[PDB]
């Protein structure tokens, strides 16, 4: 169908019971629920051929499902752990394995929600040197301090997004690895013509879409409650 | 007990060669199988499928794949490797009358050509008034690979390639940083094995 998932993205404290919902409009018997991981693919929990038909894939343990109608099927994190966390993507099927998959919920399972925090963000100029000795100009964009590893960086030239000269790191370092909640650090690059650079006319930015708390979470701390947001740096392009 | 097998996580091709993506399966009757290609934050797209039909399996962009029941395998080729080409690919197959299972996915990575290679290690500033900086280590050739720094207080990212549309111009480039003050451009990349001709500008 037109399948679609709900939420897109949550992030979640240990202990909870979290529901993500697949509803289609095509009316297909045949609904499964899946989560993606680095280097095992796409795993089936749970499945459904109709109203109250429920059968368990391969790592069907620590979730429930229920099958409320043709058209939605419903999965269940009981009491959600951190190795929960994962790409959650709903599908579909017709009688000839014609799958539709839903968009995904990216979900985060964390313990303790007083070490989630927004990045820190910094865009660093080319150097006179690149520019002297290539005719480009490389901007090094760096994201730092945040947790969990759940953000979207872009960047954006004269206020629109761009995708050409752009390198991001496929996934974040840890600021200190022997930590099982380390705080996360990520780069990208953006490389323009010398002479595009030189012009001070032109805006860079790069943007970082960090998601965290929503208003409804409790916050004891007098740092900034680190709610989902938006964090930028710019530079501006210059001759001298 | 049916299953779907692909071999190596990451696999490197040369832009221009030959993309050949592995899948075998263990069924004894031969299954349904699909090839399926994912982006970056994106979702799963079908490239192609067999379902009995013809042997040779066509699909978008050049792709195609040849069930073999004698070899038991369904391997991905492309005839060419572009740069768009760098995503995960997932070869799957039916089981049980019911649903498909996936294997457990590889990576394309594409080996810019990159002709004219100029290696050097930059030092940039922050926009803003402190004196932070990184190091950028850029424009070397597929030969050179950067290694894990072997100090905790020095961090280095991994090689990432962009593709300049504006000058038709790839390029290969890490990151490095520490918040040691001490710390220089000069010896950030010392535990990679780097060009001879490496550029330090001073």
């Amino acid at each position: 169908a037109d399948v679609t998932q709900t939420p897109r993205n949550r992030i979640t404290k240990t202990g909870k019971r979290i529901m993500l919902e697949c509803s289609q409009t095509k009316g297909h018997d045949r609904m499964y629920w899946y989560r993606q991981d680095p280097g095992l693919g796409l795993r089936l929990i749970y499945y459904s051929f109709d109203v109250k038909d429920i059968n368990k894939g391969e790592i069907s343990d620590g979730y429930s499902v229920s099958r409320q109608a043709q058209a939605k099927f419903s999965l269940s994190l009981e009491s959600a752990i951190p190795n929960q966390t994962a790409l959650y993507f709903c599908a579909t099927s017709d009688e000839s394995y014609g799958y539709t998959f839903g968009s995904g919920t990216r979900l985060t399972v964390v313990e303790d929600l007083n070490k989630v925090s927004p990045p820190e963000v910094a865009v660093f100029e080319p150097s006179e040197a690149e520019i002297s000795h290539t005719q480009k100009a490389t901007l090094v964009c760096l994201a730092t301090g945040f947790y969990p590893d759940h953000v979207e960086l872009s960047w954006w030239v004269n206020g629109k997004e761009v995708h050409s000269g752009v390198c991001t790191d496929p996934q974040p370092l840890k600021e200190q690895p022997a930590l099982n909640d380390s705080r996360y650090s990520l780069s990208s690059r953006l490389r323009v013509s010398a002479t595009f650079w030189q012009n001070p006319r032109n805006h860079f930015r790069c943007q970082v879409q960090f998601y965290g708390l929503s208003e409804n979470d409790e916050w004891t701390q007098d740092r900034a409650k680190p709610v989902t947001q938006i964090v930028s740096a710019e530079a501006w392009g210059r001759a001298d | 007990a049916q299953s779907v097998t692909q071999l190596g996580s990451h696999v490197s091709v040369s832009e221009g060669a030959l993309v050949l993506l592995r899948c075998n399966y263990s069924s004894s009757v031969p299954p349904y199988l699909f090839w399926y290609v994912q982006y970056p934050n994106q979702g799963l797209q079908l490239l192609l499928k067999y379902t009995s039909a013809a042997t040779l399996v066509k699909g978008i962009n050049g792709f195609e794949a040849e069930f073999k029941k004698s070899e038991t395998s369904f391997h991905l080729t492309k005839p060419s490797a572009h740069m768009s080409d760098a995503a995960e690919y997932f070869c799957a197959v039916s089981e049980q009358d019911d649903k498909i299972i996936f294997g457990k996915g590889t990576r394309l990575h594409i080996l810019p050509n990159i002709q004219n290679p100029d290696p050097a290690v930059y030092q940039l500033r922050d926009s803003k008034s402190s004196d932070k900086s990184v190091c950028l280590f850029t424009d070397f050739d597929s030969q050179t690979n950067v290694s894990q720094s072997k100090d905790s207080d020095v961090y280095i990212t991994d090689k990432c390639v962009l593709d300049m549309r504006s000058m038709d111009f790839k390029s290969n480039s890490a990151v490095a940083w520490s918040n040691k003050s001490d710390f220089a451009c000069a010896n950030a990349f010392n535990n990679s094995i780097i060009p001879e001709d490496t550029f330090f500008p001073s």
